[PDB]
């Protein structure tokens, strides 16, 4: 019966808040508003959030709290045929850990290089620069902040592709180690410790965002950036691509299918209200990105005014925004050293809490499956983080970014789309919504409304299929800058993307072979829950 | 047969005005539409203005409206481009290009004239020799530092020896250009003989010749 | 305006191999109104391919092109050294007229180690109050090379002006010039100078040093 529980109610929430809110909040959402017509983009965003994202977010949190056990066992007890979902969901998170942590390493690497009052990325006269360098972003040229991030920090110019990784940056390897050391000691003991640590990692960004919002809006031309941000264009509502970006962002911003929400909620009390938790968490996540947009664009508008740079050049997504564009502006304004330290520390704290969840989803799921793992929990995560750090050295190479960009697209790619798709179908059809509503009623006291039941069985599979289809329509071979990945690199990634998905039919097929009977009895044997 | 040359152009302060002219020969000039195309230092072509054969049809691609006025004189066969309110982003090499037929594009281009728009002021280059240190062959070079604006001309021994000479392009730093050139030659010549670096920056009227001393 | 995007911006090729550069538009362009140009280094552009198909005057038969709508391509049958240049596509379909971002073609060759030489500041310069050390790196491939100024035994960053050269018409290698600029006094307080190159040719850098007391 007994399993440990959170040491507080707030600890669970901030743990989920932290996991959900990451660099993608800062570096993708604000760009989507600018690109898709501003404040008008909130309309498809809100709708897709309402019908697509939150019901799926609600589902995992509900499933986790009810079955009270990790990802693999949860789907094992729910639909024994589909237990492979529990395997796919875990090793997806296992793949992400090989790359995602290198972003935090960059943040610390910048944070460490941020002790000085003359910032190294301001000037074009340094040793790592080239004639194409310009003080700020320009068409056809390279910014000083750019050449610092590539030719110095990453040393990416040493590499011709993914076939050549080059030497190993040991300043990066040190930064990566520190990250895992922080992760190890936080995640070491159960939620009695890691649950407390998130009080920093989750809250501290809001502290920095506050003082960066004040600093941002006070800059000359800050109001100009806000217009580039929220100025409504409703012509984009008719555009199908906008509905795809809104649907994709909503789905990825709150992650289902890493088993994290499933694991995190599994430590909640049975009669805890997980419906209010899902609503509170989802809102804060969306609210964070909205606020973060003001921070970015007030500074982006400051650049387009006083620094005389095109808004098209400085408006960007991905790591390029926070590691190049944004620090370039910081250096220009007074007390630059202060804004630099809190920003790169914020980036680090934005990465850590997320990494906590992803790893915890692996630990908890393997702890409930294999009893021997719960004993000597650290012996497991030491060997786990060792394997991560050893392979993580490849991310610390000169061709490290080429490796990072590969796993970013594939590991976390369509793998998780078809995984969550089978999650909704298994629950709402195979397991049934009647059972799911009955379970939720027994927990929070009341059953889900008619709205939530329709979304789960009908809207959500369409919602995910709508994204998956237009993702494949819009498929191109993986490329970065002018470098096109070799066809064996794309193939390797699809295996990484497929090694998860393949768990669904495999574990299903392997289970049928171990059951007695003709096809008709054994499949009702495998669709029978653990509560019978 | 067909020849297009571009006159005018040079250093102009922001807000200033300048007029470019294009001399045409080898064809009937009144029968073809002319167009100004400028090339930015980033090596990226941008169309500016088109004028018809009779000059009754004018098209402006605009970062440029109302600042530029394209003109045509079919009597003397000259193409004019009048500029005003110039700023830094107007800095480029302006080409005089022709074509009448939109379906065939621009079939003939001129040599081009260079326009530099900056608040920076003209300075004279200080050129320096580079002495090697106390082999089958020896490398020697000439450093040209702190000048504006481009361009300068660098030759070795009054522009006699070609081979083994690498002239590096100028790089702008703090409104000042720095340039260098390397020449490799056998140690049988040097110091068998006298090597001389020849630098010319017409804008600043500074023409300098440097002798190389191993000391 | 209709923006033309060319891929790829820089392309390396061995003579005799096929090459294809693509030109894509934001708006659909009439197949008759698209044109191509070749611009040699330090020279004026020249009409190369007009109306997506027909070659211009003087253009060898090795060149070809195809496309329609928002997608067009230029193809050279078998590349010769004479074909090294930057290629710009163009649309006349509607004003304002526009050019592609451009595709720069460069020749590939055997990897060559650089020849590094270090030059102390000429005393004629020291009288002016400045001191600048120059490091020449000549005849190497590929284009990207990295210089390190370590004045012994610490490395200095700022005050360094690097300049490459366009790809050459015969060796098909490159050359780079690193200039470390200081004042008179900072040159005096310190000991010796050194610039060396990390290249693909060798995992071990090529070092050049001279000391003021020798
Ligand atoms: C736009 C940003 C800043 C705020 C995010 C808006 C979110 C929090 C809002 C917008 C639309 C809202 C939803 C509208 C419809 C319903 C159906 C109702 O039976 C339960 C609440 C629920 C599910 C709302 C939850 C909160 C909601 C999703
Ligand atoms: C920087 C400005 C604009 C926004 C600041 C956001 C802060 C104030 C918000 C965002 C998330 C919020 C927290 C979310 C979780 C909980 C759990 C709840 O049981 C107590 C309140 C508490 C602890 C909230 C306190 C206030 C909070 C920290
Ligand atoms: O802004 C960075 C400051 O330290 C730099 O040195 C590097 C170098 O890798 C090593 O000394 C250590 O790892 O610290 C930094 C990491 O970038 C330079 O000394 C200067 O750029 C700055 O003082
Ligand atoms: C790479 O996948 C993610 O970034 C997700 C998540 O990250 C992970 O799932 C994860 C898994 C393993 C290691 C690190 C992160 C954090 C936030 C919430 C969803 C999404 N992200 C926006
Ligand atoms: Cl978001
Ligand atoms: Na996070
Ligand atoms: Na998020």
């Amino acid at each position: 019966d007994e399993r440990e529980t959170w040491s507080g109610k707030v600890d669970f929430l901030l743990s989920v808040i932290g996991f959900a809110v990451d660099l993608a909040n800062v570096w993708r959402f604000p760009y989507l508003c600018y690109k898709n017509g501003g404040g008008a983009f909130l309309v498809p965003y809100g709708i897709m959030l309402a019908v697509g994202g939150i019901p799926l977010f609600y589902m995992e949190l509900a499933l986790g709290q009810h079955n009270r056990k990790g990802a693999i066992t949860c789907w094992g007890r729910l639909v024994p045929l589909f237990k492979g979902i529990g395997y796919a969901v875990v090793l997806i998170a296992f793949y992400v850990g090989f790359y995602y942590n290198v972003i935090i390493a960059w943040s610390l690497r910048f944070f460490f290089a941020s002790f000085t009052n003359s910032l190294p990325w301001t000037s074009c006269n340094n040793i790592w620069n080239t004639p194409n360098c310009r003080p700020f972003e320009s068409q056809g040229f390279q910014s000083a902040a750019s050449e610092y991030f590539n030719r110095y920090i990453l040393e990416l110019n040493r590499s011709e592709g993914i076939h050549d990784l080059g030497a190993i940056k040991w300043d990066m390897a040190l930064c990566l180690l520190i990250v895992y050391l922080i992760c190890y000691f936080s995640l070491w003991k159960g939620i009695s410790t890691s649950g407390k640590v998130v009080w920093f990692t989750a809250l501290f960004p809001y502290a920095v965002l506050l003082i960066l919002l004040i600093r941002g809006l006070t800059l000359p031309g800050s109001f100009l950036g806000i217009q580039y941000y929220l100025t409504p264009n409703f012509s984009a509502i008719y555009k199908a691509e906008v509905w795809v970006d809104a649907a994709t962002q909503v789905f990825f911003s709150l992650g289902p299918g890493f088993g994290v929400l499933l694991a995190y909620a599994s430590y909640n009390k049975y009669h805890n209200n997980v419906y209010k938790d899902a609503l509170l968490t989802s809102f804060i996540n969306s609210a964070t990105s909205f606020i973060a947009g003001f921070v970015i664009f007030s500074v982006l508008g400051y650049m387009a005014h006083t620094l005389g740079v095109r808004i098209e050049d400085v408006a960007t997504e991905g790591p390029g925004l926070v590691f190049v564009v944004y620090p370039a502006a910081i250096a220009t304004m007074p007390a630059s050293t202060f804004w630099a330290l809190i920003f790169f520390m914020m980036l680090a704290t934005l990465g850590l809490d997320s990494s906590f969840g992803g790893m915890e989803a692996i630990i908890t799921a393997l702890s409930d499956e294999f009893p021997k793992i719960k004993r000597n929990r650290e012996l497991f995560v030491a060997g786990l983080f060792s394997l991560y750090f050893v392979v993580g050295l490849a991310s610390c190479t000169q061709g490290g970014f080429y490796f990072f960009h590969l796993l970013d697209r594939y590991a976390a790619g369509y793998s998780i789309l078809v995984a969550v798709f089978f999650e909704a179908i298994a629950v709402s059809w195979i397991y049934g919504t009647n059972r799911f509503s009955e379970d939720i009623r027994d927990m929070i006291g009341f059953p889900p409304g008619r709205y939530w039941q329709v979304c789960w069985r009908f809207v959500a599979p369409i919602f995910l299929l709508f994204i998956t289809v237009y993702g494949l329509i819009g498929y191109e071979p993986l490329t970065y800058a002018d470098y096109v990945y070799p066809s064996w690199a794309n193939a390797l990634g699809w295996c990484i993307a497929g090694s998860s998905v393949v768990m669904i039919p495999a574990v299903a097929i392997f289970k049928l072979l171990s059951t007695p009977g003709s096809l008709r009895q054994r499949f009702t044997i495998l669709t029978t829950p653990w509560r019978d | 047969e067909v020849q297009l040359v571009e006159s005018g152009g040079g250093l102009v302060k922001p807000g200033g005005s300048l007029k470019l002219s294009c001399a045409a020969s080898g064809f009937t000039f009144s029968s073809y539409a002319m167009s100004w195309v400028r090339q930015s230092p980033e090596k990226r072509l941008e169309w500016v203005a088109e004028i018809s054969s009779g000059g009754r049809y004018i098209y402006y691609s605009d970062t440029v409206t109302g600042r530029f006025t394209i003109s045509r004189d079919n009597a003397r066969n000259i193409l004019h481009l009048e500029m005003s309110s110039l700023r830094s982003e107007d800095t480029a090499m302006y080409y005089c290009a022709r074509g009448e037929v939109r379906q065939r594009g621009f079939d003939y281009w001129g040599q081009g004239t260079t326009l530099t728009v900056s608040s920076a002021k003209t300075t004279a280059p200080s050129v320096y020799p580079l002495a090697p240190v106390c082999g089958s062959s020896v490398t020697l070079g000439c450093l040209v530092k702190g000048y504006f604006p481009e361009p300068v001309t660098l030759t070795w021994n009054s522009g006699s020896l070609s081979s083994g000479v690498h002239t590096f392009p100028a790089v702008l730093q703090s409104d000042l250009y720095t340039l260098s050139s390397s020449v490799t030659v056998t140690s049988s010549t040097w110091p068998s003989q006298s090597i001389t670096c020849n630098v010319a920056h017409p804008a600043s009227s500074t023409k300098v010749d440097k002798k190389i001393e191993p000391r | 305006e209709n923006v033309l995007t060319q891929s790829p911006a820089i392309m390396s090729t061995s003579p005799g191999e096929k090459v294809t550069m693509t030109c894509r538009a934001s708006s659909s362009v009439g197949s008759s109104y698209l044109h191509w140009y070749q611009q040699k280094s330090g020279a004026s552009p020249k009409l190369w391919i007009y109306s997506t198909s027909n070659l211009a005057s003087g253009v060898p038969a090795r060149f070809s092109g195809s496309g329609s709508g928002t997608s067009y391509s230029l193809t050279i049958s078998s590349v010769e050294a004479e074909d090294a240049a930057t290629y710009y596509c163009q649309q006349f379909s509607g004003y304002p007229l526009t050019f592609g971002s451009g595709t720069k073609l460069e020749m590939k060759r055997a990897d060559a180690a650089p020849t590094v030489s270090i030059f102390p500041p000429s005393s004629e310069q020291l009288t002016s109050g400045g001191a600048s050390v120059v490091c020449f790196l000549n005849n190497f491939y590929p284009k990207d090379i990295n210089v390190k100024w370590k004045i012994d035994g610490s490395e200095r960053q700022n005050g360094v002006l690097n300049s490459w050269t366009d790809q050459d018409s015969k060796d098909s290698t490159y050359s780079m010039s690193s200039t470390l600029t200081l004042t008179k006094d900072e040159y005096e307080r310190h000991n010796s100078y050194t610039c060396e190159a990390t290249h693909k040719t060798s995992t071990s850098p090529i070092v050049k040093s001279f000391n003021r007391n020798e």
